[PDB]
RNA sequence: UUUUGACGGACCAAGUUACCCUAGGGAUCCUAUUUAAGUAUCGACAAUUGGAUCAGGACAUCCCAAUGGUGUAGAAGCUAUUAAUGGUUCGUUUGCAACGAUUAAAGUCCUACGUGAUCUG
RNA sequence: AAUUAUAUAACUUAUCUAUUUUAAGUUUGAAAUUUC
């Protein structure tokens, strides 16, 4: 049943609707979910928190029509309003209370951070090295959002921010601080604001990035830096040991290039490099106290 | 369009239903046929599909067996045949044919559908007829380790030995397995492995009494014609059935399976043995359609054969969810679609297998064996998996890149509706974009008119 | 009947088993956990580190004698070992795979427990205390995360996670038996728990305070200054308190920090999303104490 | 274009047309077979959106129940056989997981969402 | 739509003018090609 009610339509799922069809292929694909520039959402919480934060929405499948009437209909100007079988949205979903949202993919550049982080925000950047967990990078995004971090920055080889189980596992971290993917290391010297010292937190599988022939002699000799004293006198970079590959070679070596050291976290054995969230979690907060002192 | 009383189950359904031909028409080499393929141009009409519905739910095969002969009629080991395979209760036509000549001793040459007896055809004589004293020339790996695997069953009863040896593999590695392995009464080789080990002189064919090539025209392909001809050189062939049973000058006894024949096949022959003391033996349902078997056709562009294959991958979920089904067999053209594929469905978190010819050898053989131990229910292959591959179980067998040939076609068709299949097969075929249209319908226009599919002369 | 293969003894299971049957409810059912007490512990390196931290063991099955060698051979002698079919251990674990072995173990007694050195080296003055905590991977990745951090001593309120729910030991993949946890803590005794008058800080912005008015939060209750959690907190012996997934910190904890002379700790969230996950919640206040306790 | 170096493969890009053109097609729980327990007339079994309401069955036994052995004195337990007998709650779920509160126990599943037959155009 | 889009138009640099120390880029598109 489709109903039209003060200018809000919702519709319900058609048989063999080619709407569903379509948005299949966009929703597991990244490459054509880029293509079509979207993004997928769960849970009424996490989808208004995105209606909240400006994001453009694309699309809401739901089993019950409370869930748009609990949700903001103000801000579901740009989406189909859809109800759909809820054995549907399971399918659809590889984990859905009843409802999903599809959102245009943002740009987190792009996309707008109120006013309460910003007066905590700092000029520091957080750089998750090889980070190849999906639940990591959400769980990581929540210090990266309550740090209030100028920016994120994820090297290649890194798990997609943008996938639907990171902003499961970040609640919609994803809102709430700037995510750089697929960074070049040749590039991640201009990602760093001016004046920038790159600090690499250390814990090694980034000894497999080195020719045999020079394998020995290009390690680099970079000064290693207690975390526990002062580093944010400047804008600092942090960067974040992968769980499979640790912190990475070209991130040693930028430290240096950019004047900084390691702000080293003593890395407790039993996690042979601290895990990512909890080696992020660390390095942001202080860095708040140390320049608000 | 009025209701008659007693209407004909569609021998074509498409889609759109005007064009479905109901009951009995036969329209001939010189009619044009209307069909659903006939006008498959402008791809703006998405979703265009027929379907060719299965008229049979007994197998064709166990139909008719009252009327050929029994084993006995045929010269033959039936106690060890109950026990080692009773499932063969009665003779195949092909079987009938086969087996009388070859235990007297005449060279055979047997032109016959997969899946139709020929590997028992020449088995049995085989066993009884009998420096291995039998050799097996495969042209793939993977037809090689099901028949070792069918061969040493067989052996295990009657406590024989039988080996593999794969093409492509090194020169040391080859010497390697030779020597961990036991005497082999029987070998099965590839020419590209048996080529070796006769140019190191680890096996000699001037012993060898009895010589099966399988899959002849894949035999017959450049990559192995070379090597087969070094192995002609090394192996005396016997002349006339009488020198095969004369003691004093034994000679070996040829025979000859396939499912075709390159044109030219006679002359190779001719210069072995006269062309008149070749037995040639034709099945009846050589390069003819398999009524019993689902085939379907889809009009998908690449973005959408994704979606399909999404669809119809949940259409199968669901009939697993509600009662048992057999496995899914998905044919790519390319091993980069399998890749690229691949990483789709993994994107869907989807157990599947994806098998291509440039995957490692030691990789490749692992995976068939799990698939065959049933880990996963979903495999990808491409074209190497269409030869020697087992399908008893799969239910539907999906070629995401349309088939280049027809004979291809048919070794993929060969894998549904083989003895014993627990589920009824099935076959589907996307199209993406007016490159093809004739192949269908050529497939369709042979369908309408219950002929055989143009250009598969053997 | 067992078999002795390299000075290692394994029975051969058979299906059908009134134990294997057991097992099965067990760890699928979660009432049945409760009402039995028992746990399953999966991994053969996961087991060691178990056994080694004086995990209690009741028996250990495997698919192949392999594992066993990277058992805690140390602690197999008087644990039965028998070799059970991959299919029988299937149907027990919520995992379709597991890592070839599994483990049943009655609750351990944080009393006996071992923990590693490793975490000394780092420990902090720091006590944390869990909150009606409902979700397995976060209670296994906090465990993860204290054994990342190095949390002294945890302590458990009533209404959490079991921690030895099958599910939540396979995120902490050994980190369980890393760090001190107190379980079962009652709302009352907590400021005992701690040193007494030990600073207090709670966790706040939740998923209650979604529901609820902000301005409506201290009419009944203790009034708690909220804080940034950047500003020093430390300089006293600091205990934090961390909500319930998706839940938030309960009435008791607010009135825990006044009466210890704590103060709330704000973690600014861009206003667009109301909270975040629970799991780093501890994590995110456990470091900021980290660095400050160690300057 | 011949040579020297440490098995499987020949093409990509949307709408719309009543401005149109051509080709046409229309209108202007049954049902059909087969079987026949009970072939005048019939005829089972078969073969050819969330929910609510009520559950049925499987045993791979959770509780209940029948037993052997015991590092079982008794009683509790532990191990082992036999057994599907009836039962196996109510909710929260920031959505694949888990928690709360109870229960003798809140087994694991299957049964076209297991199962509801407005009114109008 | 995809793909280009030195019609033009703009800016940058030449250009042409002042002083004084159209072309080449890019962007729009007049359009082009292919498919729908």
């Amino acid at each position: 049943h489709t109903w039209e009610e003060a200018g809000l339509r919702y519709d319900k799922a058609f048989p063999g609707d080619r709407r569903l069809s379509s948005v299949m292929t966009i929703v597991k694909s990244r490459p054509f979910r880029e293509k079509q520039g979207k993004i997928l959402l769960e849970g009424r919480r996490l989808i208004a928190d995105a209606l909240k934060a400006g994001a453009v929405p694309k699309a809401f499948f739901f089993s019950r029509l409370e869930y748009v009437k609990e949700l903001p209909v103000d801000k579901l100007k740009d989406v189909s309003l859809i109800k759909v079988k809820f054995e549907d949205i399971k399918d659809w979903s590889d984990l859905p209370q009843g409802i999903m949202g599809i959102f245009a993919k943002p740009d987190p550049v792009k996309m707008t951070y109120p006013e309460t982080p910003l007066h905590h925000t700092l000029p520091l950047v957080l750089i998750c090295d090889n980070l190849r967990d999906p639940g990591n990078l959400g769980t990581i995004l929540r210090s990266a959002a309550g740090a209030g971090c100028s920016k994120v920055l994820l090297t290649k080889g890194c798990v997609d921010a943008w996938e639907p189980k990171v902003l499961r596992a970040g609640m919609g971290a994803h809102f709430q601080v700037p995510i750089v993917n697929n960074v070049e290391w040749e590039t991640v010297p201009n990602h760093l604001p001016p004046d920038t010292r790159v600090y690499v937190a250390d814990n090694h599988k980034y000894e497999e990035d080195l020719d045999t022939k020079t394998r020995k002699d290009w390690l680099p000799k970079l000064e290693v830096q207690s975390y526990d004293l002062d580093w944010t006198g400047a804008p600092a970079a942090v960067v974040i040991g992968g769980e499979t590959h640790g912190v990475s070679l070209e991130s040693l070596q930028l430290a240096e290039s950019t004047g900084g050291k390691r702000l080293l976290i003593p890395v407790v054995p039993g996690v042979d490099s601290l895990n990512s969230a909890m080696a992020a979690s660390i390095l942001l907060f202080e860095g708040k106290r140390q320049l608000r002192i | 369009r009025p209701v008659l009383v007693r209407p004909g189950p569609l021998l074509v359904s498409a889609r759109r239903p005007e064009l479905n031909q109901p009951a009995r028409l036969t329209l001939g080499r010189w009619e044009r046929a209307p069909l659903a393929s006939r006008g498959w141009k402008h791809r703006r009409s998405r979703q265009d599909h027929f379907s060719i519905e299965r008229v049979q739910q007994e197998a064709p095969a166990l139909r008719n067996l009252s009327s050929r002969g029994s084993f006995v009629d045929l010269g033959l080991v039936l106690l060890a045949l109950q026990e080692a395979v009773p499932e063969v209760v009665q003779p195949t036509s092909v079987q009938s044919k086969t087996i009388p000549p070859l235990l007297r001793g005449r060279h055979l040459l047997c032109a016959a559908e997969t899946g139709s007896g020929k590997t028992l055809s020449y088995l049995l004589p085989l066993f009884q007829r009998l420096a291995p004293r039998g050799l097996v020339l495969v042209p793939s790996r993977e037809l090689a380790e099901q028949v070792q695997a069918v061969a040493q069953s067989l052996g295990g009863y009657l406590g024989l030995q039988v080996i593999e040896l794969g093409g492509g593999l090194g020169m040391s590695r080859l010497k390697l397995q030779l020597y961990r392995r036991p005497a082999a009464d029987v070998l099965v080789a590839t020419p590209g492995a048996l080529w070796k080990a006769l140019k190191s002189q680890l096996i000699s064919l001037q012993h060898l009494n009895f010589i099966v090539l399988d899959e002849v025209d894949t035999l017959l392909d450049e990559s192995f014609l070379e090597l087969v001809d070094y192995i002609l050189e090394k192996s005396p062939i016997a002349e006339s059935p009488a020198e095969l049973e004369d003691p004093f000058n034994p000679k070996a006894q040829l025979v000859l399976v396939g499912a075709t024949f390159p044109e030219g096949l006679n002359q190779l022959l001719s210069k072995v043995t006269s062309p008149d003391s070749l037995t040639t033996i034709t099945s009846s349902k050589l390069h003819c359609l398999m009524p019993h078997v689902r085939q379907t056709f889809m009009r998908l562009k690449g973005a959408d054969k994704v979606t399909e294959l999404v669809q119809i991958l949940k259409q199968q979920d669901k009939a697993s969810k509600t009662e048992p089904s057999g496995t899914v067999l998905v044919f790519c053209n390319s091993a980069s679609t399998v890749n690229w594929l691949g990483y789709i469905l993994d994107d869907h978190k989807i157990q599947h297998l994806r098998l291509q010819g440039q995957m490692p050898a030691s990789m490749r053989a692992g995976i068939f064996q799990s698939f065959q131990k049933g880990s996963q229910n979903i495999l990808v292959c491409t074209d190497i998996a269409s030869r020697g591959l087992d399908s008893v179980h799969v239910e539907v067998v999906i070629n995401y890149d349309f088939p280049p040939t027809l004979q291809d076609y048919i070794h993929r068709a060969g894998r549904v509706g083989r003895v014993g299949s627990e589920v009824p097969g099935s076959v589907i075929s996307f199209v993406t974009h007016p490159w093809d249209v004739s192949l269908v319908q050529k497939i369709e226009l042979a369908a309408r008119r219950r002929r055989s599919l143009p250009g598969l002369a053997s």
